[PDB]
């Protein structure tokens, strides 16, 4: 295949809700070992979010049956949870190695938006690993999630407008990280509130090509703040 | 969840 | 009653979906013969929009039965349509006389937003009369609707930002007037497109207290343009 | 008007969601002082259920604001609740006097289905009065509701099949009466469970013209039993 | 694994919406080479219906893009359609060989309900192959679908009540086969209408354990008749 | 509520 | 319709 | 489609 054909396959796979196909095409595109265009970046993220998501869903269901069920069935439930878990971990590692070995690694200096987009993805996929991890393994992935979000945050503060959708979406997930993973509801509300306030303070920084995305995520920040407070 | 909605293509 | 009590009754009537009560309280407030505060303005408009709306709904239903039905039943259907019509006309005249004899009449010179809000309402309620009128009666109410919208348009162009929600909502209904009443789909699209373009051109004119309303109506303009084109 | 015209007006008013008109046409039909045909019976009940319902809805809303609100506003809220209450009571009395002075009064001996349908309505509208009544007034309407349901129950047991939709709907509302008005959850479940069991025991008594209605209400009985247990 | 464990895995896979896992567990159960219990029968069918369905969905989407798109992209679209097609065909053949080599083959003489359930599945999965087949291949799978439905129909007429849910569901899909595959809308309506009429004629044949299923499918037959006529 | 749905005409 | 949604209070 | 709904388990 050529690159155009892989990307066309990803677009078709998306429409067909065949997300394993979509992710495999976008991984192949990444493995051509060149930067991704905005569209390629978005296709990659959409593909893997869908793959990790279903299971992020299946794991919650089987974990819940496990908690309600736990007679000894229990062996099965537990085995099946662990199978789903291992799939979910392998998906995350699949993305994290694309990020570490290609996308972050080779991102050019002036491509701040890409940098922040990939560091946020790195935070996200360590956070998905943290959702299922326990013990010392949890401590490690939690540290790695926060390190990735923190670096994304520093770059975005320096190089992007407070209204930029990628900066706003980062604040959204970083604050979810504080709320849900670290159970630090003050640190979560402060981050969300700050990101919202800073965007509001600068509506004049909305872009004619992205203002709908900016305002949508502003509302998402607000929705979380309201829930949490 | 409370996290960012997946991108619309 | 005092004024505060009428307004409190309107707020309760609203929550109870008793819109005849809500409209009667807000008419009473208007008849105290002083200007309305933003909230009073909004309560009045909400109340009467709901009253005229149900019937704006009942008339469409009975008109449709009439067209499908027309054996001679027909007398009944026709009579009932005419009864609903007369109710709908009386509601419109009820609002239009509040507008002409109080709200527009006494609006102070520097209250441009009120002026435009009331002239738009005047356009709207003549347009509702036009929806049902025929013959010379239709010609008259159509002329009056356009005159009211045109004056609102001139004041808003001079005194409000292109992003102001009241200016945007005016463009929305004025263009619906061209599309649906005058069946002038080019004149409708031009107005909607111009209003949208002018707001986009000036996002820096979004207000921190109203930007959600502005962007919402921008999208409504876009939705209509897409439908019509 | 002739009778056919009142009934045609009720059908049009229904489609137009003008339930005050629908109820006034059906009251007029009742006041011609002859029995009602199945369709007339259903139109009457639909009309008044809608009229009493909205307010059965408005009262719950204003009562809730009252409880949350109760600063002294309180006078208003309370006054408005009492206004809605008086409307709701007058609607119930409007139906109850049609039932007592016409429909039940003149129902012919062999029209068991009509008898039970009207006695159930009598139970229903006393139950709506009980929802709002307090003190000795509550005691009186509660007694009258149960007396009406009990008589309907005795006639239906003797003269209708256990699957008959009117018998099933009676059991449904009679059991709601025990659950919600008398807070007698055992007496409620027993009645619902008995009505369901007796219908199940006799599916061979389903009618080819009404089996969908029978099975629908069977499911409604089941839904309540599940909720309550 | 034991059989109980495979079936427990199928139930968990179902709840987790992991239908490939569910189908693989139920195929394994079938390959133990003993009859299936009602529950096993239902789990097998649910699993494979979900597997074939997604793709029955993906194929429609890519086929539609193909028709709208057909610049020469076209190669890709076409290739991807053919890939999905081959997956869909392999799923059908996977089920059809379970049916032919185990389930139908070894079904005991007095198990009429199983027989009809499996012959209907055989009709269904040949019909799914017909949805995508062309040319002589289409002719073959269409013949095989009708042969399977016809045999199921003969056994069900002889051995099951007209209200039996399996008999009713057979009539539903057999008539869809006539309507959609053979474009024989009279032959479709006659079959659906006959199945509905025969059940109605015998409500006394509803079973206390299955009457909800019977009446539900009766309504489905009615819905199709209404659409088609 | 938990009571009978209003008749469909 | 295609016209402005009624104000949210 | 117009065909039988998948079994509820
Ligand atoms: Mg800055
Ligand atoms: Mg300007
Ligand atoms: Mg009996
Ligand atoms: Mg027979």
């Amino acid at each position: 295949v050529d690159r155009e054909q892989l990307v066309q396959k990803a677009r078709l796979a998306e429409q067909a809700e065949r997300y394993d196909d979509m992710a495999a095409a976008m991984k192949n595109v990444t493995e051509l070992n060149e930067p991704l265009s905005n569209e390629e970046r978005n296709l990659l993220s959409v593909a893997y979010k869908n793959v990790v998501g279903a299971r992020r869903s299946s794991w919650r269901v089987i974990s819940s049956i496990e908690q309600k069920t736990s007679n000894e069935k229990i062996e099965m439930v537990r085995a099946y949870r662990e199978k789903i878990e291992k799939e979910l971990e392998a998906v995350c590692q699949d993305v994290l190695s694309l990020l570490d070995n290609y996308l972050i690694k080779n991102c050019s200096e002036t491509q701040y938006e890409s940098k922040v987009f990939y560091l946020k993805m790195k935070g996200d996929y360590y956070r998905y690993l943290a959702e299922v991890a326990t013990g010392e393994k949890r401590a490690t992935v939690v540290e790695s999630s926060e390190k990735a979000y923190s670096e994304a945050h520093e770059i975005s503060k320096e190089h992007m407008q407070p209204t930029h959708p990628i900066r706003l979406g980062l604040a959204l997930n970083y604050s979810v990280f504080y709320y849900e993973i670290q159970n630090a509801p003050e640190q979560a509300c402060h981050l969300a509130k700050t990101a919202f306030d800073d965007a509001i303070a600068e509506l004049d920084t909305l872009n004619e090509d992205s203002y709908k995305d900016s305002t949508l995520i502003m509302q998402l920040l607000r929705d979380n703040l309201t829930l949490w407070t | 969840s409370p996290s960012l909605p997946n991108i619309t293509l």
